């Protein structure tokens, strides 16, 4: 029945079954390692052999160590005994709060819904940011990207958001982190305490946020189903309790950076620029389950990395295609100071249509764009020059311009321990008049 | 025709002739009386060649197990394939033959940590080449340990003063980051690395003995001579009675060079277990990905960008986030990395150094053509960056970089108009010369930290415009005649009081008048 | 250890075998016991589609594959070099290259006379 | 080892028989004593040899032709893509998870097929032609493959009659004609769609006014999107009233990469039923882009030898042979005519990338749409 | 692309003084002087840090 380990090469392990082989995706369990080692089945390499990608590491891998076939992927604790719990990729409790109350066990693997339960209803989500809610506003039901290379603050958009739209919010939220630092992990597991959020001890059923974390230390094979089980706690929420879930997934890129790094182990050869030849259909098979169904809804916010603020690389390309409102965060807007270095002209959603936010909200979002690539079109000459040819014609859109560059600029709540000036929250109706 | 089936042999395997022999020389009728090589335990080297041995055999030997020749050379069982072991070397592949004989020891790879290690230089293994005889007072911990997790770490609120005046106003670090140093050759980025273990010799003899910090230098890739100026360097200080120099050099094998990061961070992890204070500076960590590459393309793993293997990413991550401060229940210790990164003519959008700067907090960019232009060390303020940021920095210290980061940010842009000196402006022409106050105040002779309190010290006389009537170009000189001339009674209070108290801020406002400043 | 030198050098990994056999086989001057042997294999494997079953399909097992060749060749006066020969060919499911083996079988026991 | 040795020895050469006649007399006990340790072998069937990323090696399968429809035991149909000397390349047409290493293999018989007709228009099917919309099957409809030879020099006439798109932009400076292959090349988020959207539009507002034989029948295909933006363009086509005339066929980016390759050939020949019959039809290929990708997905994984951007040699040829069916038909053939509009969606306007330098080289013209005319107001951004 | 006649007295007083250090940076050897004709210069190091 069981199966033995005949190749380990890195993260990634041959197992070998003499009859009955596991269908793929399953999670097997090897016998006889010190901490739990979970391989999930890659695929069948032709000779009563599978393929694995294992969860943990693989040093103190031994050929001929016996693995035990589960029968069924890797099966995670849903429902509401989660909240305010941090869970593993295999859906362990690394929080130190004791086992993990099950509603249910359900599998991480899952198919897309299908196109008739979806939800054509686009309306808004008021998050308080200026430069969000006028030029590209958030749809209420929908999957957000905040694009950005390291150091532009994507981490500190999503604390920003986590804070306004989260806290205030019916039902539950799931942060999936995905490939991140461990220690930021620790920066929003204790903002959550002092918050409110997730309560400790005897209020835990209080809590309105689960965690699953699978940060940077851990091996390609945990931060490639990570998010996957992050996605699975919130798939139980939005079918099951029929609610409106939020989901924010801190760095996607590492889902697909991940996969890359296992992949050329896994007998494929390269794609273009270093990732897998199943790039496309890896984050699509993902994304598409992240979507607002008839039962519930599931609004998800997609922190991007963008290597080396390189948009044109494939793996933020290829996910701009599976967003509803793509926050292109900028390093050019950060050099200037302003904050968050949201960039005007290459942010987009897909809620800017004059037929859903009204055309009052259109225009002064048009025209702030308008007059901002004017600027743009202007800064040839009056970066060269200096503002003394232009006959007041267009000295004046260059001023009405820079003065929307700094209105666009906003103080955070989670920024006021970064920077000296309290936290602004600003509703729709203030920010449509004040631009 | 039949036969036509079996006309190419299909082979599932390669070494089918060692199998093959394990069968038909026992068939042999003298051959029966224990004339045979074991298999469990032990192993037969196939293959040698470029230091990977390929072994026949070492049924049961682990991923990652230490292994060694029967030449006396150790190696590690990194690939462990269906019919041998890919076995990288740790020393020269000379000594070893087809037919030599791999016994396993059982361990996956050690090194000696302790307080044993402190003051001794040590290569990539844990062997010391510093000639002073074994390692005493150690014990052999692992190599590579898992990361601390959420629960296990607390927030990075103690600083970490480098004595770099650049980094301690502008890109500040604390007790448990990891700040990247990445920039061109021949840049500054030993230097800033090296002046940050300096300061801590003259910050531990005046700190007790749980605010102590215990630097580790890991130099990949650098030459002996190299490595020997810096253990003459630091023994002139004195800061070898707090360095560890965990150093596998240019001649050494590429696993050694691969391995010294994280033998070097696994003698740094004993300090921060056990609540004291880490630093470990990963000199070339471009230089350790390099032999990881070639290691990896040896042992037939498929190349990938640059030709890097796939998992260069968890290399540097799985070393990089054992930095980490601990909470209290664990002692609460901190390891602060420095990773240093080399970049090709600026080109910060290559493999390894996308990957490092991902990985990290902060990055301290250092440029070429700052360096030229006498501003030493040569840090770019606007690509430089700190995510720990002014959580972590000296008050006081942050009560003037607000002043200094805001100035030098108008200074950049008003940059790229200062060529047209005939074309005066003065509101511009009045921050042009006072961001150049502060550019020449960040300036800062090497192998010389200054102790923080006199560095705040020196922004405030900048930012508060003591300094507005010397020229630009005698700052360096009138930092000295700040520093020398007022009473050393304003550092000694503002050391412990922390911040620049009401009742100091106008004692020292008048005590910057009684100084004389070489400009009039 | 200490076998007879083979009488010509050749290539790799399947005359490798057939010179290993020539080397085991000439300790045990059967050089022309395990020659006839081997001929007798050639046909055998003409006969039976059953028995070239086990050297050309990848879904016979390898428990199936061992068990059969050494249940079948547990007598019949074949050497002990031939019987412990096909019990390692079907261990590795190199069954195929006996048909290749041979013909390097062949030029060494040429070149031995 | 060497051939010349090795053919001598079909003929006998024992000359002594102590293991012929023995064991001959002894394989069938030993044999069939592990009967259930044994599969049957399979000769016109297939054999599951190993499977992963949605590529099933097949051994077995003599008699498959190169393109043809396979199915597994578990439903799942395939495409044998290539046939080597042991074993059949397929490629899965859904989940690869509910094959298993030794399943079995059946051919149809049949390079695929997809539902042509009157019945398919005003549906949502997917990237083979089955229906998403959830309306029941198709009725009044009939297969047809998906890789029809496009036709000649001699079938086609002179690009005349003008085909509206509605855009003043489009309609004004870069016309189109109606057999005419018209590129819409640009970045993401320049209104790419959108122009070949308000193309489809136009044509059920002109549909109304024209005698019935100047209707042209719109197909759009999504290759790789969202299926929650294909729902957003049922609802704008339904509640206009442009889905009288268009189809929708439906390959999603959570769809298996040989669907997204084989949804443009799928809609075509769909779209090619109005153009043999006389009609006009219009196709539209968003992210043609998207195809490529998922060709070069299943190319790298059957192991075919990469180009550059690692794509598959033939992937001129994959849009060059999809692409040329869009003609203007003579009128012995009925005068019918299709018009395609690909969509190649660039990176930073980089328009000498490879993809979209071999698709400007097969359609007859672009449109262009520039990121920097979108923000400066022109909507649409037609450079 | 704008010339000499645009920039400060101060940048063209240093675009004078490094255009006099590049050609000072060149010395002829005297290896080379079977191809060049002058003659070359042994330097001392005194001579070149008051000559610089
Ligand atoms: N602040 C400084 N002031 C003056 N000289 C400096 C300063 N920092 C570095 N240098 C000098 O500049 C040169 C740069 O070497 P450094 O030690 O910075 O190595 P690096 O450039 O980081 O590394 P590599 O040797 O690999 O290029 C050395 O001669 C060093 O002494
Ligand atoms: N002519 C127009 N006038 C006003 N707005 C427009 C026009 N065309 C497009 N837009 C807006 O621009 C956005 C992008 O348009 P569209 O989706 O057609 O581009 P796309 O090229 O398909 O982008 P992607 O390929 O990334 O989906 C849409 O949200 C749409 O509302
Ligand atoms: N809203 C903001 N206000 C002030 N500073 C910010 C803001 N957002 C980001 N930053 C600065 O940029 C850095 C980027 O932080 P982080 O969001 O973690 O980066 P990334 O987006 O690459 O994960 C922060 O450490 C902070 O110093
Ligand atoms: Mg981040
Ligand atoms: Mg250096
Ligand atoms: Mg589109």
């Amino acid at each position: 029945d069981a199966g033995y380990v005949s190749q380990v090469i890195g993260p990634v392990v041959d197992v070998r079954f003499d009859g009955e082989l596991p269908s793929i995706l399953s999670s097997l369990e090897v016998e006889g390692h010190s901490v739990r080692l979970v391989l999930e089945v890659a695929q069948h390499m032709g000779d009563n052999t599978v393929r694995c990608i294992a969860m943990d590491s693989t040093d103190g891998l031994v050929r001929g160590q016996k693995v035990v076939d589960t029968g069924s992927p890797i099966k995670v604790p849903v429902g509401r005994g989660t909240l305010g719990r941090i869970m593993n990729v295999i859906g362990e409790p690394v929080d130190e709060q004791g086992p993990i109350d099950a509603a249910d066990i359900w599998s991480i693997h899952r198919e897309a819904p299908e196109f008739t339960e979806q939800s054509t209803e686009q309306e808004i989500l008021v998050t308080g940011i200026k430069v969000v809610d006028l030029l590209a506003p958030y749809q209420r039901g929908g999957k957000i990207g905040l694009f950005g290379g390291a150091g532009v603050g994507k981490t500190v958009l999503i604390m920003e958001l986590i804070n306004n739209v989260a806290k205030a919010h019916g039902g539950f939220s799931v942060f999936a982190g995905v490939g991140e630092r461990t220690r930021e992990g620790n920066d929003l597991y204790r903002e959550m305490i002092e918050s409110g959020v997730i309560k400790l001890g005897a209020e835990r059923g209080n809590s309105k946020c689960t965690l699953v974390y699978g940060q940077m230390n851990e091996p390609p094979g945990a931060r490639a189903r990570v998010a996957l089980t992050g996605l699975t706690v919130a798939e139980y929420f939005r079918d099951i309790e029929g609610q409106d879930v939020l989901l924010f997934v801190d760095n996607i890129f590492r889902f697909t950076q991940a996969n890359s790094e296992v992949s050329a182990l896994l007998g494929r050869i390269p794609s273009a620029v270093g990732y897998q030849p199943t790039l496309a259909t890896d984050l699509g098979g993902l994304q598409e389950r992240i979507t607002t169904t008839t039962k519930g809804s599931i609004t998800s916010v997609q922190a991007v990395y963008v290597p080396a603020d390189d948009l044109t690389d494939p793996a933020p390309a290829t996910t701009f295609a599976h967003l509803d409102a793509t926050t292109v965060l900028s390093r050019s807007i950060a050099e200037l100071g302003i904050y968050p270095a949201v960039d005007p002209l290459d942010s987009t959603s897909r809620m800017l249509n004059p037929n859903v936010i009204g055309a009052e909200h259109y225009n002064v979002a048009r025209g702030v764009q308008k007059v901002l690539q004017d600027y743009k079109n202007l800064q040839d000459i009056i970066a060269i020059l200096g503002m003394d040819e232009l006959s007041e014609e267009d000295k004046l859109t260059v001023a009405r311009a820079r003065k929307i560059q700094r209105f666009l600029s906003q103080p955070f709540q989670v920024a006021e321990v970064f920077t000296g000036t309290p936290g602004k929250y600003v509703d729709l109706a203030d920010t449509i008049s004040g631009f | 025709k039949a036969l036509d089936e079996l006309r190419k042999p299909k082979f599932s395997s390669k070494y089918l002739i060692q199998h093959v022999s394990q069968k038909l020389i026992p068939a042999v009728k003298e051959w029966e009386k224990s004339y045979q090589p074991p298999v469990i335990h032990l192993g037969r080297v196939l293959s040698v060649g470029d230091g990977i041995a390929r072994v026949y055999g070492l049924k049961s030997v682990q991923a990652g197990e230490l292994v060694c020749f029967d030449s006396g050379v150790k190696g590690m069982a990194l690939n462990l394939q269906a019919d041998h072991v890919g076995v990288v070397v740790f020393g020269n592949d000379s000594v070893i033959h087809q037919g030599d004989l791999v016994y396993r020891t059982g361990q996956i790879v050690n090194v000696p940590i302790g307080p044993g290690t402190l003051g001794r230089v040590t290569d990539g293994l844990g062997q010391p080449i510093d000639g002073k005889g074994p390692l005493t007072n150690v014990r052999s911990s692992l190599v590579e340990v898992k990361a601390p997790g959420i629960i296990a770490r607390q927030s990075v609120r103690e600083p970490l003063f480098t004595g770099v005046k650049a980094v301690d106003a502008l890109v500040p670090i604390g007790r448990g980051q990891r700040e990247l140093i990445i920039g061109d050759r021949q840049t500054g980025k030993t230097a800033v690395a090296i002046d940050a273990i300096i300061h801590q010799k003259n910050c531990n003899e005046q700190v007790p003995k749980a605010q102590r910090v215990y630097c580790v230098y890991v130099a990949v890739g650098q030459k002996r001579s190299t490595v020997a100026q810096l253990v003459k360097l630091f023994t002139q200080t004195g800061a070898m009675r707090y360095t560890i120099m965990v150093s596998a050099t240019a001649s050494d094998a590429a696993p050694l060079q691969f391995l010294a990061p994280y033998s070097g961070c696994a003698m740094a992890e004993y300090f921060r277990d056990t609540g004291k204070h880490g630093l470990i500076i990963y000199d070339d960590l471009s230089k350790q990905s390099v032999a990881y590459r070639q290691m990896s393309l040896l042992l037939r793993r498929p190349p990938g960008r640059e030709a890097f293997p796939g998992d260069v990413f968890y290399l540097h991550s799985r070393l990089l986030e054992r930095a980490a401060k601990l909470s209290k229940e664990l002692g609460g210790g901190s390891l602060t990395a420095f990773p240093v990164i080399e970049t090709q003519a600026g080109d910060v959008s290559a493999y390894i150094a996308t990957n490092v700067i991902s990985i990290t907090d902060g990055q301290i960019f250092l440029e070429t053509e700052l360096f030229y232009k006498g501003i030493r060390p040569a840090l770019n303020v606007g690509l430089s960056v700190s995510r720990v940021g002014s959580a972590a920095q000296f008050p006081g210290m942050k009560q003037v970089a607000g002043t200094l980061k805001l100035e030098l940010a108008q200074y950049r842009e008003v940059a790229a108009f200062a060529q047209f000196g005939s074309d005066l402006d003065a509101a511009t022409q009045y921050v042009l010369e006072r961001g150049a106050r502060l550019t020449e105040m960040l300036k800062q002779k090497q192998f010389a930290p200054i102790p923080i309190e006199r560095q705040t010290v020196a922004v405030y006389a900048a930012t508060k415009g003591f300094l507005d009537k010397v020229r630009v170009q005698d700052i360096v000189a009138a930092e000295e005649a700040v520093i020398s001339q007022v009473n050393p009674a304003v550092f000694k209070i503002l050391k412990a009081n922390g911040k620049i108290t009401p009742a100091l801020d106008a004692h020292l406002k008048a005590e910057l008048r009684k100084v004389k400043l070489p400009g009039a | 250890l200490k076998l007879p030198t083979a009488p010509l050098q050749l290539s790799g990994t399947s005359a490798q075998i057939a010179t290993l056999l020539w080397q085991v086989a000439a300790k045990e001057n059967q050089l022309d016991k395990v020659q006839d042997e081997l001929y007798q294999f050639i046909e055998l494997f003409k006969q039976h589609s059953e028995l070239r079953r086990l050297a050309t399909d990848p879904f016979v097992p390898t428990l199936v594959r061992t068990k059969i060749i050494s249940s079948v060749l547990k007598d019949s006066g074949a050497s002990e070099i031939t019987k412990k020969l096909f019990e390692a060919l079907a261990d590795e499911g190199a069954l195929s290259a006996l048909l290749e083996v041979t013909v390097n079988y062949e030029e060494l026991m040429l070149a031995h006379k | 080892a060497d051939a010349k040795a090795l053919d001598e020895l079909r003929k006998p050469k024992f000359s002594s028989k102590y293991l012929i006649q023995h064991v001959s007399q002894k394989l069938i006990p030993a044999v069939k004593e592990w009967e259930k340790s044994y599969q049957p072998p399979v000769i016109h069937l297939g054999r599951v040899l190993s499977v992963g990323d949605g590529i099933a090696r097949v051994y077995g399968l003599k008699s498959v032709q190169a393109g043809e429809l396979v199915c597994f035991d578990s439903g799942v149909k395939g495409m044998a893509l290539n046939l080597q000397a042991d074993h059949v390349g397929v490629v899965v047409f859904g989940n690869d998870s509910v094959i298993h290493q030794g399943d079995l293999v059946y051919r149809t018989g049949q390079i695929v097929n997809v539902p042509i007709g009157p019945g398919t228009l005003g549906r949502v099917t997917d990237g083979l032609g089955q229906p998403i919309d959830g309306k029941g099957p198709l009725t009044n409809v009939r297969s047809s493959l998906v890789e029809v030879k496009a036709p000649g020099i001699i079938a086609r006439q002179s690009v005349r009659e003008p085909l509206f798109t509605g855009v003043k932009a489009v309609d004004a400076l870069v016309p189109i004609g109606r057999g005419q292959r018209e590129l819409i090349i640009g970045d993401r988020q320049t209104g790419k769609t959108a122009v070949a959207i308000d193309a489809i539009i136009h044509q059920k507002n002109c549909n109304e006014q024209v005698p019935k034989a100047q209707r042209v029948y719109c197909v759009y295909v999504a290759v790789g999107q969202k299926r929650s933006t294909v729902a957003q363009l049922v609802k704008l086509f339904t509640q206009t009233g442009a889905m009288r005339y268009t189809i929708m066929v439906s390959a999603t980016a959570s769809d298996a990469a040989p669907l997204q390759f084989l949804a443009p050939y799928s809609g075509c020949a769909m779209a090619e039923y109005f153009r043999d019959t006389g009609k006009h039809g219009l196709i539209i290929y968003d992210d043609l882009s998207k195809q490529s990708v998922a060709y070069r997905q299943m190319s790298l994984l059957l192991r075919r030898p990469p180009g550059r951007e690692a794509f598959p040699g033939d992937v001129f040829y994959l849009h060059s042979r999809l692409l040329e069916r869009a003609a203007k038909l003579s009128k012995e053939l009925g005068g019918g005519s299709l018009t395609a509009f690909p969509v190649i969606e660039t990176q930073a306007g980089d328009v000498s990338a490879y993809i979209a330098t071999n698709v400007i080289s097969i359609t007859d013209g672009q449109i262009f749409l520039e990121t920097e005319l979108f923000y400066k107001g022109i909507r649409p951004a037609l450079n």
